[PDB]
């Protein structure tokens, strides 16, 4: 499926799980943040590519990136 | 009045200003000096 | 899921049973058979009516037969290729790949015999 | 959360008429999703393969074909109610998988429980070039 | 040398009728192809 | 081409001719141009004048051209 | 129960917002950062509904909106009327209507553009009109030129008191939410006092004044020499003398013998002689009949004295056995939504306009109008055009009411909750109704094309070769040109000329004909039918997958307007109810410039001409019988052999529809880059223009951006419009008036 | 005489053209009495074409084979045979209007970005301040030269937003 990614750039404002219609990202704990938190892809493999985490990312460039390639069944969001 | 000139000073109103106020000059301009093309003084 | 009177009607219903497709009481060839004779029979219908030679009299029947006939083998053609490209990986045999191998047999045969029963019946 | 739920598919379903955009022959091939909740009482909510139904007092099943339509339903839920509901994915042989509440606290939360995975420990923009990895089957993000 | 005259009734009807035929169904037994 | 080569300034040239069965007898009537037998198609590459132009006069060398270049290919 | 609900001076009448341009929504009060903040000032400046949550003041914004526009609609028609006052030559249009074009606008003598002003007869010098203006001034009675400019005073009074009463009803005088929920006052209301009461004014009108005008005019007498219309109205002697019915003095109104008023109230179906317009007396007891039915539905519903009709009680009253709770929670979503109304109203009125045009076409309504082909053509156009625009604007305003306004808890087993239910067999359904007549229409053109260059004629779907006669419209033809024989006897003729008849002609110019029905007619309209099923087909699609589908299950919560969802799912480009309107927009445009364009060749081929002692000789020489079976033959002995008008009109008055076909032609073609590209090239060219007025300074504070994706596909499928409705305009113009 | 061109009063073309078009006008004012306001009208067109048709003449205007007359764009060829008029000194005038432009537009930019939120000037402008700026630029290739010469017309590249590589 497609490749989701986070940097450490990323401030663990939970924003881009919220803005995910699909259950891919989670929070974990961490230190290298104020707020001890890191967004984490473990379900990635139910990511459309979307970006809807992307448009929620209130940090400068990106901290969670989306690659599309090798689309699947769901990948592809098809109900057939 | 001031809430009015603000209105007045908005980038819309001083376009419509400076639109009336140019086709006005050019349009005079052709009308006193009918159909000119080459500058001859 | 959502139910319509059309749909779940009983003369519906048994008229849907009965059809060589839904049958599942017979061997795919008898199916196909019934199927080749009868989209045949009605296949020949444009082609004796509108075709190039409709104008010449005798001509036109014929004519529309051997391209009913061409038709009815592209069909048997395309009905062979989805049944070897369709079920080439694994309780009705219609579903099975052989079982659509004999079905597409009994289509092509039937398809002959259909055009050949409405030559006979243009001629009469 | 503590102890993974067991879902159970004699729950009674949400009072609903037919569904057009329901569940189709993947159903029958491929895996599909199942939403379970926990109403406290009798109320109209809109699902998002069609109309409105209405959710019994008690447990409630609901069935779809896309995990975004059960997630939708989710969190149409925990907006307008505040229902928590969870759904599991079934494969075509049975085999049922728990999907939202991975640690059963949801995703918003941290648990310091999950291990983070698929994170790159550099800044965006520090990624190599493409013609760094070249005919190695490596994506410059994937390192 | 010189072809037949017959050759445009039948080198046309084959390529255009027949050998797209065949590659039509060899492209979709190809396509179909599974393991 | 032998009868382009003749008169250069008339006659038009063909590129090849038409086998259409879904041509009606008006069409094959005026498709036929350049004084030839049947439907044929007035040749706009150039082809022409450009093997007029490198000493290519006969059909037969045309011939022994497009089976060499064939072997070549 | 019903009665006035008004706060007083809700809203103080202050310049302060004036100076503030975004600050109806709190998105655009904390001022301006980017360009496109400008943009989005323009766009959400009438969206009442996300500005405030509150019916109440959505409610006082739209009725305040309305006076504004019914303003702006009498200020258009005062000064169309000092227009037709001052700059015009209607009264040397009275004199002889069928050799005076009829002209309005005056140029100004500036850069050349005085060649503009065509000699359009009667010692005048202007552009020829084809509004009609002069064949509906005539129809009222209107003869000199100071009742033109008493009618333009009186316009533009009215327009400032409705441009006051707007303010007045909105900061001092405010509606509440009750006052404007009252659907059954508001029902009776308009039908006996808006619709009925106006019927019977100008019926009234027709009897007192458009009558006796009207048939001096036709006398041939001096309009100069026709008594005022107030000495008819006064001295009852002239009255007497044009109509003996008169002379009894209401009598027969009172005592019920209504027979002796058959002078003046006529039932002469069909066309004048004289004008080749339809007959006074008809129109006058039409608007009169009009008025009685009006003011008789106008008494149905009960508002505040017990008798009378409850529409939440009929609907739920109307309730069958196959659709569950019938039409159950419709009078809560209309009475409390906007949009709902909004839509309702949008697909009414524009489908109303398109039976406005084609009973327009078919019966002229106004004295010398049919005569006037241009402006038939172009009045045809513009009532087309503009219910074509309504009925699309319903599907944009029903899906917002459907994203928006939607409330399932109102809506679980009701008619609204079963169509949801089922859109996806209603989408698939008409997707293959589409498709088929598609198929069996175009295919049938692309048959008849190629059998004409394969040298087939005998092979084609022509009237010589294969008959596909519409026998269902020549039945219909062919009964209603004995309607007045068998099963309407009180009529003298038939109700209009296109079923059958004679040719009617005025001035040498023939003014209604029957109209032949071929295979090629058939062909035309069922690809009509086919363009309106796509479109319907598009704007349903949108509609009721505005909230949710199988692609996108939460569409509902991204809102009605939003560009996308990004290339997942393998890409959700153009996936909103918006983007569904947007295309389905060029569908519109596409189905209606089929519809004019048969019009245009119909008319000109089988109706409009000259009238010789041989025959009827027409523009084109009825080639659409032989023509329009084909697409070369619309491109050429349609598109080809006219237009040749438009490319030729350089150095004439005409030369200013050439130039407008040409800008037409530009705009056209410029809207395709928006329609086409995207967003991030533009950006990035933005951002290289950014770095440029970076190195000499003089970036602007307010950052430049591209277009929004929706505001692009905005911009590009207006400009495409405006270019097609443009080019269509000039062509048809300068066509119908060179040749006309 | 340059490009095997002929001047205008010197042409046949010319003449014909302005023959052709003097008939027509009267074609169309014949349809009029002298007593109208359209036949005033016509009379003023027909004028002011022989009066343009007169002032095209005798002004160095050049025309080939058509009657249409034709400008010479290159510097010195228009300067040896009195073609500058033409388009020489306009270019310098649309010129000059430009900068004109561009010092008001530069110096409204930079005069407005030294306060509290810009771009409530940039979106509501300062009209006596607009109107000063107006009139302060009579001067603005001078100005423009001298921002040239102290180095602030131009941006150091540190200074720069700048799209990454
Ligand atoms: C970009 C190309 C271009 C150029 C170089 C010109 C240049 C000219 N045209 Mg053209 N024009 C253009 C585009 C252009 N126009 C377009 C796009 C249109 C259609 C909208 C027109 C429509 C048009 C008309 C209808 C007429 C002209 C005229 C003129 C003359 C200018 C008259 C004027 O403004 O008063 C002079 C004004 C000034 C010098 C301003 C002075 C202000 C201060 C003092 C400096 C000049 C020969 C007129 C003319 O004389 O024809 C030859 C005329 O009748 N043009
Ligand atoms: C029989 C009485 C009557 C009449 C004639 C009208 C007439 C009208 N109403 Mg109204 N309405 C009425 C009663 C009436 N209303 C009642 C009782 C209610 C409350 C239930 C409403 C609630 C209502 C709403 C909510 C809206 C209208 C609107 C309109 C306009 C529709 C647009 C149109 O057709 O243009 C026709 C235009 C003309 C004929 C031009 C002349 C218009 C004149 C000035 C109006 C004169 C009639 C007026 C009602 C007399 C009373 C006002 C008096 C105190 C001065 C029209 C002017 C719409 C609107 O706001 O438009 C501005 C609108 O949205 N009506
Ligand atoms: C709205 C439409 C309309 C209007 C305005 C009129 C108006 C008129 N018609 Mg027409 N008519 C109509 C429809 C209409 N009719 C229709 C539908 C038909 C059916 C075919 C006719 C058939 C018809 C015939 C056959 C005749 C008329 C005639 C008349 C006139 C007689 C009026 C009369 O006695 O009525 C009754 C009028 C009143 C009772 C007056 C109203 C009460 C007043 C206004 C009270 C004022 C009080 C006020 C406070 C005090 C003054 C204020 C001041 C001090 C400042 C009048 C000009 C007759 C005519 O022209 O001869 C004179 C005639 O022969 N009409
Ligand atoms: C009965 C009339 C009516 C009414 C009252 C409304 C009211 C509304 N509509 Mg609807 N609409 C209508 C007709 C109507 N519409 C029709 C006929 C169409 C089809 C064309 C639409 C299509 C439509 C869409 C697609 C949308 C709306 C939206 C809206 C809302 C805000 C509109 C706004 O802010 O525009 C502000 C004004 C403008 C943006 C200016 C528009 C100018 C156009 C694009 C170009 C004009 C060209 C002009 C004719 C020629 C210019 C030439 C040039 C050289 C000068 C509001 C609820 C929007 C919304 O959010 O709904 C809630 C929305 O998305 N409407
Ligand atoms: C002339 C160009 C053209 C054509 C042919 C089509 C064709 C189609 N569009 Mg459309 N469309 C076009 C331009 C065109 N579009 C443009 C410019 C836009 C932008 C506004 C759209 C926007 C649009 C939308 C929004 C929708 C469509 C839909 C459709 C379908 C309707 C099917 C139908 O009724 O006709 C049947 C098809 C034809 C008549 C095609 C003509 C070709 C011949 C006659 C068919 C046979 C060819 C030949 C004999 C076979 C060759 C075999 C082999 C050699 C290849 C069809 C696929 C709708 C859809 O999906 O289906 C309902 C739909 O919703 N289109
Ligand atoms: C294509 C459709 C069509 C159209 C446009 C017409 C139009 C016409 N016909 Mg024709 N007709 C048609 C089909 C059509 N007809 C088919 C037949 C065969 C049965 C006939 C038989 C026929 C005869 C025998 C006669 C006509 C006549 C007429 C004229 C007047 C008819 C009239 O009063 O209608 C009513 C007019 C209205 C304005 C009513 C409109 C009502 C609106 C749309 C609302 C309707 C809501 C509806 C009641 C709700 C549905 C209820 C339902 C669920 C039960 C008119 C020119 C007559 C004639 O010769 O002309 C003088 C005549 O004598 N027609
Ligand atoms: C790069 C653009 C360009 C081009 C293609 C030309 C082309 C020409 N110029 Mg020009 N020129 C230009 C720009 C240009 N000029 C500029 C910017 C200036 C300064 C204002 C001049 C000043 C100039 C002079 C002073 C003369 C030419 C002359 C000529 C002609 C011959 C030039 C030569 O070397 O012999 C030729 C038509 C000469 C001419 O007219 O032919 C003898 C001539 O005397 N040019
Ligand atoms: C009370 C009184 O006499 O008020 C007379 C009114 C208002 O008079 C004054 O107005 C001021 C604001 O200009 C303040 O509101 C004052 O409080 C008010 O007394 O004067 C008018 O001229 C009436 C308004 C005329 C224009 C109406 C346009 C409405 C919108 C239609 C579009
Ligand atoms: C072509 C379009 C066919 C649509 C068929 C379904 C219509 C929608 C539908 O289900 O309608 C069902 C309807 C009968 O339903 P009811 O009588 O229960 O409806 C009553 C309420 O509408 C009040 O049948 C018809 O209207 C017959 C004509 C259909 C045409
Ligand atoms: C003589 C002539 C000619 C020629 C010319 C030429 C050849 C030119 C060149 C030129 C060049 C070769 C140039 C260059 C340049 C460069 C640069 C680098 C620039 C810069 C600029 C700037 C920077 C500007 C600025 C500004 C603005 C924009 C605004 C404000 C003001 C100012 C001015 C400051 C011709 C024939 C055509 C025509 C006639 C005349
Ligand atoms: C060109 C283009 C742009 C770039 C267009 C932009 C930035 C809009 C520019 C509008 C201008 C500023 C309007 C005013 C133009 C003139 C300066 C005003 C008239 C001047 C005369 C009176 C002198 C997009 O942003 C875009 C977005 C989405 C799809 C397609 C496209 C697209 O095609
Ligand atoms: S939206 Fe961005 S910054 Fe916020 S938790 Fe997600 S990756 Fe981190």
């Amino acid at each position: 499926a497609h490749v989701v990614k986070i940097y450490d750039t990323c401030i663990g404002c939970t924003q881009c799980v919220r803005a995910c219609p699909l259950d891919v990202l989670e929070m974990v704990p961490w230190d290298g943040c104020k707020a001890a938190q890191m967004a984490s892809s473990p379900r990635t493999e139910d990511c459309v590519g979307c970006k809807r985490c992307e448009t929620a990312c209130p940090t400068d460039f990106l901290s969670v990136r989306v690659y599309l390639g090798n689309e699947s069944t769901r990948s592809l969001g098809l109900a057939y | 009045m001031k809430d009015f000139t603000t209105y007045l000073s908005t980038a819309p109103v001083v376009g419509l200003g400076w639109a009336i106020f140019t086709s006005g000059l050019l349009i005079e301009i052709n009308r006193f000096f009918p159909d000119p093309l080459v500058f001859s003084f | 899921m959502l139910e319509t009177p059309v749909t779940s009607a009983p003369i519906v219903a048994n008229y849907l049973s009965n059809l060589p497709a839904y049958r599942t009481g017979v061997a795919p060839n008898l199916r196909g058979v019934e199927i080749g004779l009868a989209h045949g029979f009605l296949l020949a219908g444009p082609f004796i009516k509108l075709g190039p030679l409709r104008n010449v009299p005798g001509a036109a029947e014929v004519v529309g037969c051997m391209s009913a006939a061409g038709l009815v083998l592209i069909l048997a053609l395309c009905l062979s290729l989805y049944g070897n490209a369709a079920f080439q990986s694994t309780q009705d045999p219609l579903m099975s790949s052989e079982g659509w191998a004999k079905f597409a047999g009994g289509f092509t045969v039937g398809g002959l015999s259909g055009v050949a029963w409405a030559y006979v019946l243009t001629q009469v | 959360p503590w102890k993974q739920p067991e879902l159970d598919p004699d729950t009674p379903s949400p009072i609903f008429g037919g569904s057009t955009g329901g569940l189709l022959r993947k159903a029958q091939v491929e895996e599909f999703y199942v939403t379970t909740w926990e109403s406290p009482k009798e109320q109209i909510f809109e699902m998002p393969t069609g109309g409105a139904a209405i959710m019994r007092k008690g447990p409630n099943l609901l069935k779809f074909a896309r995990k975004e339509q059960c997630l939708a339903l989710t969190t149409q839920l925990r907006t307008k109610f505040k229902m928590t509901p969870c759904f599991y994915r079934v494969y075509a042989d049975g085999k049922v998988e728990y999907l939202h509440p991975k640690d059963g606290v949801y995703p918003e939360k941290v648990n310091a429980g999950r291990v983070g995975v698929n994170q790159n420990m550099r800044s965006i923009g520090e990624n190599v070039d493409p013609i760094k990895v070249k005919f190695t089957g490596s994506q410059p993000f994937t390192i | 040398f010189v072809p037949p005259a017959w050759a445009p009734s039948l080198f046309v009807p084959l390529t255009g009728l027949v050998l797209p035929a065949i590659g039509m169904a060899w492209a979709f037994t190809y396509i179909q192809k599974e393991k | 081409f032998e009868q382009w080569v003749t008169d250069p300034i008339h006659v038009r040239p063909i590129a090849h001719a038409i086998w259409d069965p879904h041509f009606g007898q008006p069409a094959v009537e005026a498709f036929t141009r350049g004084g030839a037998s049947g439907p044929v198609n007035i040749a706009t590459s150039g082809v022409y004048q450009w093997w007029y132009t490198i000493g290519l006069r006969s059909n037969q060398e045309l011939y022994v051209s497009s089976v060499f270049l064939a072997l070549v290919s | 129960k019903v009665k006035i609900a008004v706060d007083r001076n809700p809203v103080e009448t202050n310049f302060e917002k004036w100076a503030k341009p975004g600050h109806f929504s709190r998105a655009l009060a904390k001022g301006p950062n980017t360009t496109t903040w400008i943009w989005n000032l323009h766009a959400d400046a009438h969206d009442f509904d996300n500005h405030t949550s509150d019916l109440e003041e959505i409610s006082r914004k739209v009725f305040s909106a309305h006076f504004g526009q019914l303003g702006i609609i009498l200020i258009w028609l005062s000064g169309m009327y000092f227009h037709g006052a001052r700059f015009s030559n209607y009264e040397g249009w009275l004199s002889d209507p069928t050799h005076i074009k009829p002209s309005a606008q005056v140029v100004w003598p500036i850069v050349g553009q005085e060649i503009l002003n065509g000699d359009v007869g009667g010692g005048f010098q202007g552009i020829q009109i084809t509004s009609g203006f002069f064949q509906l001034w005539r129809a009222s009675g209107i003869t000199s030129e100071l009742q033109l400019y008493s009618t333009a005073i009186g316009g533009l009074v009215l327009a400032a008191a409705c441009f006051f009463a707007g303010w007045f009803h909105y900061h001092k005088a405010a509606p509440k939410l009750e006052w404007f929920q009252n659907v059954e006052s508001m029902l009776n209301h308009h039908l006996a006092g808006l619709l009925g009461l106006g019927s019977l004014a100008w019926a009234g009108h027709q009897i007192h004044v458009s009558l006796p005008v009207n048939k001096l005019l036709d006398a041939g007498v001096d309009p100069k020499e026709i008594p005022l219309p107030h000495e008819f109205l006064l001295n009852q002697s002239i009255i007497a003398d044009l109509y003996p019915s008169f002379s009894k003095g209401l009598a027969p109104f009172f005592t019920l013998n209504w027979a002796e008023y058959s002078d003046f109230l006529t039932f002469k179906g069909g066309l004048n002689p004289v004008t080749g317009g339809l007959w006074l007396s008809d129109t006058a007891h039409h608007h009169l009949a009009i008025a009685v039915l009006f003011l008789v539905a106008g008494h149905q519903y009960r508002t505040n004295w017990g008798i009378g009709h409850s529409i939440k009680d009929i609907l739920e009253s109307h309730k069958g056995p196959f659709t569950g709770n019938g039409h159950a929670g419709l009078y809560e979503i209309l009475t409390t939504s906007w949009h709902a109304q909004l839509a309702i109203n949008l697909a009414l009125f524009g489908s109303l306009s398109i039976i406005v045009a084609h009973h327009m076409y078919a019966m002229p309504p106004y004295p010398y109008l049919a005569t006037d082909y241009g402006t038939q053509l172009s009045l045809f156009t513009h009532h087309m055009w503009i219910g074509g625009f309504c009925v699309v604007g319903a599907g944009a305003h029903a899906a917002i009411f459907m994203v928006r306004d939607y409330d399932p808890t109102n809506n679980y087993n009701n008619l609204l909750d079963r169509v949801i239910r089922h859109r996806d067999a209603i989408i698939s359904h008409l997707n293959w109704v589409s498709i088929f007549l598609g198929f069996h229409s175009f295919g049938l053109y692309i048959h008849n094309d190629t059998m004409s260059a394969l040298g087939r004629p005998q092979d084609m779907f022509s009237d010589t070769a294969i008959q596909l006669q519409p026998v269902f419209a020549q039945w219909i033809q062919n009964t209603h040109f004995t309607a007045p024989q068998l099963t309407a006897p009180n009529a003298l003729a038939a109700t209009s000329l296109t079923w059958g008849g004679d040719v009617v002609a005025v001035g040498g110019k023939v003014a209604m004909m029957p109209i032949a029905l071929g295979t090629s007619d058939f062909l035309v309209h069922h690809i009509h039918a086919f363009t309106i099923h796509v479109t319907v087909l598009i704007l349903l699609k949108g509609v009721l997958f505005a909230r949710s589908s199988r692609l996108i299950p939460d569409k509902a919560n991204l809102g009605f307007r939003f560009p996308c969802d990004g290339p997942g799912r393998g890409g959700t480009c153009q996936v909103s109810a918006w983007d569904h309107v947007f295309l389905g927009l060029f569908w519109m445009y596409n189905s209606l410039s089929i519809v004019i364009f048969h019009f245009s060749w119909k008319m000109q081929s089988d109706v409009w001409g000259t009238v010789t002692d041989s025959g009827v000789s027409h523009i084109t020489g009825g080639n659409f019988a032989q023509s329009a079976n084909t697409i070369n033959g619309w491109l050429r002995d349609f598109l080809w052999a006219q237009s040749s008008q438009v490319i030729q009109s350089y150095g004439s008055a005409l030369s200013a529809y050439g130039l407008m076909f040409l800008g037409a032609h530009f705009v056209w073609a410029f809207s395709l880059m928006f329609l086409f590209s995207g967003r991030g090239y533009w950006q990035e060219l933005i951002e290289s223009i950014v770095w440029a007025h970076n190195k000499l300074r003089v970036a602007p504070s307010i950052q430049p951006r591209a277009l929004s994706i929706t505001q692009g596909r905005a911009v590009g499928v207006a400009h495409y419009l405006l270019g097609g409705i443009a080019t269509t305009w000039s062509f048809f113009l300068a066509r119908i008036i060179a040749v006309g | 005489d340059v490009a095997g061109l002929t001047p205008c009063s010197e042409s046949k073309a010319y003449n014909k053209l302005e023959r052709k078009e003097l008939k027509t006008l009267e074609k169309r004012l014949k349809k009029y009495e002298p007593g109208s306001a359209p036949y005033l009208a016509l009379q003023a067109t027909k004028e002011r074409t022989q009066n343009r048709f007169k002032n095209y003449a005798k002004a160095g205007l050049l025309c080939g084979n058509d009657g249409l007359p034709h400008l010479i764009s290159d510097p010195g060829l228009a300067l040896r045979f009195n073609h500058a008029g033409e388009v020489f000194i306009p270019t310098f005038g649309f010129l000059y209007v430009a900068g004109y432009i561009g010092h008001v537009g530069r110096q409204y930019i930079i005069k407005s970005k030294e306060d509290a939120k810009p771009t409530d000037k940039e979106i509501i402008l300062d009209v006596p301040l607009a109107l000063q700026l107006a009139f302060q630029g009579w001067a603005w290739p001078l100005a423009a030269i001298q921002e040239l010469r102290n180095g602030s017309l131009l941006e150091k590249d540190e200074n720069i937003t700048v799209s990454p590589r």
